[PDB]
């Protein structure tokens, strides 16, 4: 299924992903389109930040939800 | 267009430059480093600047050596990323003088290349920029770039690699900006965010007879369009680091002091230009200037040109 | 007679000054008339900055000159 990211720059992509794709698998779709390495990515979906080891499924995001990208903090 | 995104591992070297010497006050201040070429050898300091500049203050916390700081050298590395970039598009790259140009390098190059731009000032002491306050403060850069790298980057830059990169970090007297295109792409990273606090004058006509502006100078390497391209690339990172943005006004360039040729050359090659100014903003200013992931988090929100494009593999 | 001070944004004053006046006295009617401190003070003129204990005249400044001035952050 189609779903869609806000980049750092706000620009959207589109993904293409499986309701079983962990949240690791959807970071690394995200470094092969966009270059950004996973270890810099936190992804948001309706408030909350998404947590590698679970599934899109987990969180209930559905085919056309938005997914917002932001930096993951190294506290410094 | 696709992002410019720094490397992991130079992250946190910046981490470690900002931690050591950008977040430090300037030493060479105060009584001792006040300058009058009148009585020239009267104090410590051969020349003005050392009391300019040294801290501004953001809700009560200063923040240090703000015109060259943690959002002044990090802009930089996201320049040399687009430059090498718009030289593999180049039919004809510039040479310099190893044979080699910019579009030789590879990522790996570009990565190494990051670490030392990290380093380029580090060394400054005060806003002294006279010859040999300029030759000093990059000597210390260099050799604080030689010891971190020789206690945690040996995996990645050999002994060679280390003097080479101190070298280009040191910038010697006798040796040329284009010797190598590792050396050439730092200085003209560098030279880009001059716009941030130099007049129109250098930025357009050129400083003395004989040089070349900034603007023309990236126009001759890069062609009309993506030097303009780079330029406006470095306006929108000012302006989400907080920076006063410049007004570019070229009607005003005859009124300047400057030479009648010099205005001419600056106008065939750059054409008519009229550009709005912003002022500066006390909050974005002190979001980059106080962290790693301030700074970072506000140059990855600028849209880059959009011919920009990185090989993945 | 009266020269033009710019800051980069392109926010103008005009001084009342003299040939021989130095830069340093310069930048105290600077400080006079806008509150900015003499060490917040990096003035230009036709591509060079200045030192304080030159004058005007040194740079060859006349009436109706234009000087730049690089302040950082009004309020800093
Ligand atoms: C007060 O603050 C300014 C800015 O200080 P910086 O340390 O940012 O700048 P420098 O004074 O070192 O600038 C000179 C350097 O810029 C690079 N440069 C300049 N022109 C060129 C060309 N044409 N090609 C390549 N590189 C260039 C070089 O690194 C050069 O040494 C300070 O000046 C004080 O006024």
């Amino acid at each position: 299924m189609q779903i869609f990211v806000k980049t750092l720059t706000g620009k959207t992509i589109t993904l293409e992903v499986e309701p079983s794709d962990t949240i690791e698998n959807v970071k690394a779709k995200i470094q092969d389109k966009e270059g950004i390495p996973p270890d810099q990515q936190r992804l948001i979906f309706a408030g909350k930040q998404l947590e590698d080891g679970r599934t899109l499924s987990d969180y209930n995001i559905q085919k056309e939800s938005t997914l917002h990208l932001v930096l993951r903090l190294r506290g410094g | 267009s696709m992002p410019i995104i720094l490397d992991s591992d130079v992250l946190e070297v910046a981490e470690y430059v900002y931690k050591t010497r950008l977040s430090q006050p300037y030493t060479e201040v105060g009584s001792e480093w006040e300058y009058n070429y009148k009585n020239p050898t009267a104090t410590f300091a051969k020349g003005d600047g050392h009391n300019l500049q040294r801290y501004i203050t953001i809700d009560g916390k200063q923040l240090h050596r703000p015109i060259a700081g943690l959002a002044h050298t990090m802009r930089t590395l996201m320049y040399s990323q687009l430059m090498y970039c718009s030289s593999k598009k180049q039919p004809s790259p510039h040479v310099c003088q190893d044979g080699r140009t910019i579009a030789d390098l590879s990522e790996l190059d570009l990565k190494k290349i990051n670490i030392a731009q990290l380093f380029f000032v580090a060394g400054r002491e005060s806003e002294a920029s006279y010859g040999d306050a300029y030759h000093r403060y990059h000597l210390y850069g260099a050799k604080q770039f030689e010891e971190y790298a020789r206690k945690h980057l040996t995996h990645l830059f050999s002994e060679e690699e280390i003097r080479l990169y101190s070298r280009c970090i040191e910038d010697r007297v006798g040796d040329s900006f284009d010797g190598t295109p590792e050396g050439y792409i730092i200085h003209l990273s560098h030279m880009i965010d001059l716009m941030r606090c130099k007049s129109p004058v250098e930025v357009f006509l050129g400083h003395s007879k004989g040089v070349s502006g900034i603007v023309p100078t990236l126009i001759h390497l890069f062609g009309k369009q993506d030097g303009l391209d780079i330029m406006h690339y470095a306006r929108g990172l000012f302006a989400a680091t907080g920076e006063a943005v410049p007004y570019i006004d070229s009607s005003e360039w005859p009124h300047l002091g400057v030479d009648l040729s010099r205005v001419q050359r600056a106008l065939s090659i750059v054409g008519d230009i009229n550009v709005p100014g912003q002022e500066a903003d006390s909050k974005k200013t002190a979001q980059a200037g106080f962290s790693v992931d301030g700074c970072y988090s506000a140059l990855t929100s600028v849209p880059t040109p959009s011919w920009y494009e990185k090989e993945l593999k």
